[PDB]
């Protein structure tokens, strides 16, 4: 029978919008004594109420700032403002596109064996580190790199230990200098200073050591378990790239410098940037190693010479998710390597709302990738770079508030980009602004006559 | 199965002193058994480590045990235009213990030794040094088999063969039951590896101080090789003798070689010559197979079985995911003139990082039921970590799978119990054969007593 | 290599 | 090089004694000192070695001492077979350098020589030579000196001598003299003489031949 | 039991070559170094180098160098001395040497060798009888003059060795390149001239054998 605009008071045009959005008013004055002015839209107009005089708020929202999806300042989300207006108890819904346009985080921390074997090999080493950082620059704004060296345990019968002249300068006894021999040393922070890294590589030079196994898996273990000082971010893929021309110390190794105290997996660097450890605890076994790079999300890279690469390939093995590249003149190679490793990441968008008022309320529908509208979803996941996904969000007002102007952010995770939706409430009519305080037809004591009534 | 945990006897050696980290049943003329104990960080008489060894005698509350004294000052010798000098400081003395009749030979593997000659020198290198003592009489002898008096640039015009500058010499140590003392030198040959035998008689006849350099006429020393797959092999990383050829007559050599070709790893089998007789190679690369060499008869056949250790072999477990435990390969000898197959058995740790297979330790009959029986050290083993020796009781089919017993550390973290063992002697005389552990960590020595 | 050199 | 002086150079020693053979470097050679033994007309046979071992199989009786760069040999009851020539040899320094020597030798009652001169037989004179021979036997100690005359006039040329070594039986020396001169020359004088001079008497034994004079 | 055997006598001419053997016998010449020494009546033992013969190396006494070169070949257990130019002065009998234990030692020698440098021919000994001059004592000498020979040995006896007491024969001595040596015979006065006394020389290098009996010397 009868709706709820007419049978709830209505005594005005501002109740009557506040019973339900499909309710209208009518200001007509020439309307009969017996037609309710607070009903339908369609029974107003069919009681030979003036179209003019309908008094009847659609909420819209309107776009503010739409500026494109960029491609390869940066635009991520679009459009970046919307201006909603709600009446009361109505909702209305928007449009929101994101897009992956910035380069993925990625660190890479490069290990170099500076022992006398490299002697031949260091041009090939620095050639390495300032093509991984300069082409690899290319790929990612977003890469960060550093490095370190290593030569072996500094303790007899690895080290020379005489004639004393020797300590300083190992090269001693072939009338020619080197610098002194050590264990690891730690030499530039993950930065994303490429100039400086690719000068401070040119200016490393060789030191010198007895046997032809070196201790690069001190380096290995320390490079993964010393988070401060190599400076690995969190949400950032993460690259260890080691290179040597021969065999490496292994677990129970150490025993011939007198050294059996089993390696820890704890970091051991601090103040002077050297392993401190080094000739008091034993060499790391593939199981620690593994541990370690596993649980500090880590991908080792062998950037081994061609005489070693077989030895490499089947250490890898023992260690999964370890790859092999061949150290040389050419880096092709192993820069093949780190272009796949980043062709496999993928990212996500996982949209969060802040400074949602307490009236409003939000519902969500996601279209990823597979192009099929995830109802009640507002993230979604598997993107590479130049994928674009889109969302469709509904927003519903509990009832008017008097605050009457508010605003909130949609925002993915990681992005600096975002939706400011700005919201106004609409809960008055046109006609009230005529609102002509003196009463004329009430005479009462009542005041005003807005939208044809009196109090 | 046999072997009380419950009483338990303890001898104690000095802080940091890493007392027990090799020992040994010594026994005395009149038959009294004792424990020859090596503690290679003990501090010599000036504050600095020269290692030492202890001569405990047996007690059922144990407790300190007397020094067995060495020589622990250096020499200098200026002779034949040339300086020979010896350097004690860090040396590692009794990094190995071994007895054999009234003689204890116990070694120092990282004794330092140069030649200086004008301008130029030999290179300051631990060729190491065995002492050896006849504690009945007083007698003191050495033996330092890879000193030379070559100086650096021959070594480097001859492309570095025959270089026994890094020997370690007594790194592992053997004696045969006629008398010859076999040594390890893992660093032999530019860290190749190579074994030295010698008479024990002949070692104390040819022996005098201050000589630094003389000839044991009746020794014989491996050889040095250009085949790649021995290089950095540490061949002699551990020793031991036992026939595997049916000729009593002859002595047969086991070694081990942990980083054999490509740390692949391997132990040999040869003659008293040192010619290949066989070689058992390694299953997974970095294992260390060859750590731990032992040689028994477990299934009662009269023929000698022999047991390598691997212990930092990887297990393969659920999703291609390895669990580093220790490995322990057990190869029985068949009749005839036959090679050494297969392992009859594997026996696998099962606690992470537990390094099983350490140490392998015969045992004699220990149940006394005509089978042979043997111990396996997982030194970081057990649920805590904190050590674990296995108990394995031979039979007819080899050995047994599942332990007869296990002895869990008595000792705190960190103390690598289990990292040396010794069996097959009766220390109290009652007719069972029983067994002692060290734990090096711990400056401490357990023995175990085998009750009916 | 033999030793720490060039091969 | 390491100049090695070694005293005495011969010693007349006896049976049961103790003797010791001192022995001095030219600088300081830290026990690297060897003692050997030569016996008369053997080879050399290892006594000590690095100061004082002995080597193997050699006789209590024998032993060294000393350091820095003195050094001493000592024999403690003399065998019959200990009376030899001793040497010490330094290897502190290449090269290699030796000692002088030390003969032991037997000691005995002085006895003074019987000499002999012979004219020179037929049969050389027949061939155009003229040898005149004298022999000075079983004289202790070994030290003499002999002098030839001819008509009253020292004649030093032409004369060769031999030694023998000590008697086996009677530990006394003996030596020969032979003094060559032309038939031509020998045949124009008559009185040959051969003085010996020892220290069993203070003036010579004098032996003489007139030739042809039976 | 070791024991190093060197090589035979060496009878040579001055600026010819010549070289010593020395064998290892119970044991392998590469055990230890070896040395070679020198030895002369006047100037006593001179150290003339070492040889290692597992390597080869040398080390030589400056004196030494050039004039001596020593080698080994392990094959046949024996070292080697040369020398060369040879002189007057490397006259000498020559000894090699090694130690018991200390390296550097020196205990164990050979026999000797004998080396003698000459230009000399082979040429038989001249032997004369010494008889008395002119009534007699109690006792009476005898003698037997050899001259002019080379080489060495000559072999004296007396009555063909039935006289072996109460005789002197003395060292040989060189003069102008040829060797002398003499003997000295001693009896009672009622022995000689009554029984017969003879010399007897032999000299193997010349085939030659002489005996010449001793005569009283007449009027
Ligand atoms: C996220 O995506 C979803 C999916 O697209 C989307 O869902 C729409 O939500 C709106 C609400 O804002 C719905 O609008 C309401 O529809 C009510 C009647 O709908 C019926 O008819 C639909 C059309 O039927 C025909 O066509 C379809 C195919 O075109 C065919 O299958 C039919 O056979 C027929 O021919 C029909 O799709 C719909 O079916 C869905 O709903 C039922 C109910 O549970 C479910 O069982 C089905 O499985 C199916 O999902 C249904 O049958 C209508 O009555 C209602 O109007 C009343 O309410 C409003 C106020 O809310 C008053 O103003 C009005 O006076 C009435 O009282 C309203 O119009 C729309 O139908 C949904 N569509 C679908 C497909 O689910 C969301 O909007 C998205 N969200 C965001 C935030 O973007
Ligand atoms: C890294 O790891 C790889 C793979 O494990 C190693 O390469 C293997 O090396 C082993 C040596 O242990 C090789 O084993 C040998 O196999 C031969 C037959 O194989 C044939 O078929 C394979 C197919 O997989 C071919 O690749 C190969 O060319 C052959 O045609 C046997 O003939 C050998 O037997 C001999 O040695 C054994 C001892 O092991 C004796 O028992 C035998 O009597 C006989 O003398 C041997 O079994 C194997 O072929 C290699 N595999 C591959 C795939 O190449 C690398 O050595 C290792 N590298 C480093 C640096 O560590
Ligand atoms: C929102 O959904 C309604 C459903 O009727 C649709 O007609 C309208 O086009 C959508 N608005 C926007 C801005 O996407
Ligand atoms: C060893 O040091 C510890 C302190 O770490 C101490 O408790 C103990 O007394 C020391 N050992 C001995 C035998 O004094
Ligand atoms: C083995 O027999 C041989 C026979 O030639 C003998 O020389 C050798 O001494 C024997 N071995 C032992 C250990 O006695
Ligand atoms: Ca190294
Ligand atoms: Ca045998
Ligand atoms: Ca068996
Ligand atoms: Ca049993
Ligand atoms: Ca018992
Ligand atoms: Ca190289
Ligand atoms: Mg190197």
């Amino acid at each position: 029978g009868p709706n709820i605009c007419t049978t709830r008071g209505v005594s005005s045009c501002q109740q009557c919008l506040a019973v339900s959005p499909m309710c209208a008013w009518c200001s007509d004055e020439a309307l009969p004594l017996g037609s309710p002015r607070c009903d339908l839209k369609e029974n107003l107009l069919k009681d030979n109420c003036a179209p003019e005089s309908i008094e009847f708020p659609v909420s819209e929202a309107r776009v503010l700032e739409d500026r494109p999806l960029s491609d390869k300042q940066v635009t991520q989300v679009s459009p970046q403002r919307i201006a909603l207006r709600l009446r009361p108890d109505d909702s209305k819904n928007f449009s929101i596109q994101v897009r992956q346009v910035e380069d993925y985080p990625v660190d890479i921390y490069y290990l170099m064996d500076l022992s006398y074997s490299m002697k031949d090999d260091l041009w090939s080493i620095q050639n390495l580190g300032t093509k991984l950082a300069t082409q690899m620059r290319k790929l990612t704004s977003n890469l960060r790199i550093g490095f370190g060296a290593f030569v072996d345990k500094p303790v007899s019968p690895y080290m020379y230990i005489s004639p004393p002249e020797a300590l300083e300068n190992p090269c001693y006894d072939m009338k020619t200098t080197c610098l002194p021999m050590f264990g690891y040393k730690h030499v530039l922070t993950l930065t994303d200073q490429v100039t400086r890294f690719n000068e401070e590589v040119k200016k490393q030079s060789v030191s010198r050591n007895r046997d032809a196994p070196e201790g690069g898996f001190d380096a290995i273990m320390q490079a993964t378990v010393c988070d401060e000082k190599i400076g690995w971010r969190n949400d950032a893929s993460h690259l260890l790239v080691f290179t040597t021309d021969a065999k490496t110390h292994i677990a129970l190794d150490g025993r011939l410098a007198g050294i059996v105290q089993p390696n820890d997996g704890q970091c051991h660097v601090g103040s002077d940037n050297h392993y401190s450890a080094s000739t008091t605890m034993d060499y790391p076994s593939l199981g620690l190693m593994t541990e370690k790079l596993s649980q500090k999300n880590i991908n080792l890279i062998f950037a081994v010479t061609e005489n070693v690469v077989n030895l490499y390939q089947n250490y890898s093995e023992l260690i999964p998710g370890t790859t092999v590249g061949v150290l040389s003149m050419d880096s092709s190679n192993v820069l093949q390597l780190i272009v796949d490793a980043y062709g496999k990441i993928r990212s996500k968008v996982e949209l969060e709302v802040r400074d949602l008022p307490e009236e409003l309320s939000l519902s969500f529908n996601a279209t990823c990738l597979n192009n099929e509208v995830i109802p009640g979803l507002k993230s979604c996941m598997g993107l590479k770079i130049g994928d674009t996904v889109s969302f469709s969000i509904e927003a519903k007002v509990r009832g008017c508030p008097q605050e009457k102007e508010k605003s909130f952010t949609i925002k993915p995770v990681g992005f600096k980009d975002s939706l400011i939706v700005q919201v106004t409430f609409d809960c008055d009519c046109a006609c009230q602004a005529q609102a002509e305080p003196n009463s004329h037809r009430c005479n009462n004591g009542n005041g005003t006559f807005e939208c044809g009534v009196c109090r | 199965l046999n072997l009380d945990p419950v009483q338990l006897t303890f001898y104690a050696g000095p802080n940091g002193s890493q007392f027990g980290f090799s020992l040994d049943f010594h026994k005395d003329s009149h038959g009294r058994v004792a424990i020859v104990v090596g503690a290679p960080r003990t501090l010599g008489p000036s504050q600095e480590e020269t290692g030492g060894v202890f001569l405990c005698p047996w007690r059922a509350e144990g407790g300190q045990c007397p020094s067995l004294l060495f020589d622990l000052r250096d020499e200098t010798r200026n002779v034949g235009s040339q300086t020979l000098q010896t350097f004690k400081a860090r040396q590692g003395l009794g990094a190995s213990v071994v007895s054999w009749s009234d003689v204890i030979v116990a070694c120092a593997p990282w004794q330092h030794w140069n030649v200086l000659e004008k301008t130029e020198e030999a290179e300051k290198t631990p060729v190491g040094s065995c002492f050896l003592a006849q504690p009945e009489s007083g007698r003191r002898a050495e033996y330092s088999p890879c000193r030379g008096n070559t100086l650096s640039r021959i070594y480097v015009e001859n492309d570095f063969s025959w270089d026994k500058r890094y020997c370690e010499a007594g790194f592992s140590s053997v004696v045969t039951q006629a008398g010859e003392l076999v040594l390890g030198a893992p660093g032999g040959y530019y860290f190749l590896g190579l074994l030295a035998q010698a008479p024990v008689a002949d070692i104390f006849s040819s022996y005098r101080p201050g000589i630094l350099l003389w000839h044991v006429s009746s020794q014989s020393l491996s050889f040095d090789s250009s085949n790649p797959e021995y290089f950095d092999g540490y061949w002699g990383y551990s020793v031991a003798v036992g026939e595997f050829d049916g000729d009593l007559n002859t002595t047969e050599y086991v070694v081990g070689a942990p980083t054999w070709s490509w740390t692949l790893g391997a132990v040999e089998i040869l003659d008293s010559y040192y010619q290949r007789l066989h070689r058992l190679r390694g299953e997974q690369m970095a294992s260390y197979f060859g750590h731990s060499v032992a040689v028994t008869d477990v299934n009662g056949d009269g023929r000698h079985d022999l047991l390598v250790g691997a212990p930092l072999y990887m297990e393969s477990r659920a999703d291609r995911k390895l669990a580093e435990v220790g490995r322990v390969y057990l190869f029985l000898q068949p009749r005839g003139p036959h090679a050494l197959g297969a392992p009859s058995l594997l026996l696998t740790g099962t606690q992470l990082y537990g390094r099983f297979g350490s140490a392998i330790a015969p045992l004699g009959d220990l149940d006394r039921d005509g089978y042979n029986d043997i111990a396996v050290a997982a030194p970081y083993g057990g649920p805590s970590g904190r050590g674990q020796v296995l108990v394995f009781l031979g039979q007819s089919e080899g050995l047994r799978s599942r332990p007869s017993q296990v002895l869990d550390s008595p000792f705190p973290t960190g103390s690598a119990f289990g990292f040396s063992l010794r069996g097959a002697v009766d220390i109290d005389d009652n007719g069972y054969p029983d067994l002692i552990v060290g734990a090096y960590g711990a400056n401490q020595v357990a023995v175990y007593r085998a009750q009916p | 290599x033999r030793g720490d050199w060039p091969c | 090089d390491i100049l090695m002086t070694q005293s005495p150079s011969s010693m007349s020693v006896s049976l049961g004694d103790t003797v010791s053979i001192t022995c001095h470097a030219s600088q300081g050679i830290s026990s690297n000192i060897g003692w050997l033994q030569q016996k008369p007309g053997k080879s050399f046979m290892g006594l000590i070695y690095y100061g004082t071992n002995l080597v193997d199989g050699v006789p209590s009786r024998f032993s060294g001492s000393g350091s820095g760069a003195d050094y001493s040999l000592t024999i403690s009851s003399l065998d019959s077979e200990d009376f030899a020539d001793y040497y010490c040899v330094q290897y502190a320094q290449l090269p290699y350098t030796f000692g002088g020597g030390t003969k032991l030798e037997i000691k005995r009652a002085d006895a003074a020589p019987t000499v002999s001169i012979f004219p020179p037989s037929s049969e050389q004179l027949t061939s155009g030579g003229a040898s005149v021979v004298c022999f000075l036997n079983n004289f202790y100690p070994k030290d003499i000196n002999v002098k030839w005359k001819i008509d009253g006039s020292e004649r030093q040329n032409g004369v060769l001598n031999s030694w023998t070594d000590q008697d086996s039986k009677d530990s006394t020396y003996s030596m020969s003299s032979t003094l060559t001169l032309t038939k031509d020359e020998y045949e124009r004088h008559n009185s040959y003489t051969c003085e010996a001079t020892h220290k069993t008497s203070t003036s010579p034994i004098v032996k003489s031949f007139n030739r042809n004079e039976c | 039991e070791v024991q190093l055997q060197q090589s035979g006598a060496e009878l040579v001419k001055p600026g010819a070559s010549v070289k010593l053997s020395c064998t290892a016998s119970g044991f392998n010449i590469k055990d230890t170094y070896v040395h070679w020494v020198k030895q002369r009546p006047e100037q006593g033992l001179e150290w003339i180098g070492r040889i290692d013969p597992a390597n080869g190396y040398t080390k030589y006494d400056p004196k030494f160098q050039g004039k001596a070169t020593i080698t080994a070949d392990t094959s046949s257990n024996t070292a080697y001395l040369q020398l060369s130019s040879l002189t007057s002065e490397d006259t000498a009998v020559y000894y090699c040497v090694r130690p018991l234990y200390d390296y550097y030692a020196m205990d164990y020698w050979g026999q000797g060798t004998s080396v003698t440098v000459s230009s000399a021919k082979t040429t038989a000994p001249s032997v004369y009888p010494l008889a008395p001059v002119c009534t007699t004592g109690s006792s009476v000498t005898l003698g037997c003059l050899v001259k002019g020979y080379f080489p060495e040995p000559v072999t004296l006896t007396w009555n063909s060795g039935s006289l072996s007491s109460g005789v002197h024969t003395f060292p040989a001595v060189l003069q102008s390149d040829l060797y002398t040596l003499s003997s000295s015979v001693t009896v009672t006065s009622s022995t000689w001239p009554s029984q017969s006394i003879t010399c007897n020389v032999a000299h193997p290098a010349s085939s030659t054998k002489v005996d010449k009996k001793i005569e009283p010397r007449g009027p």
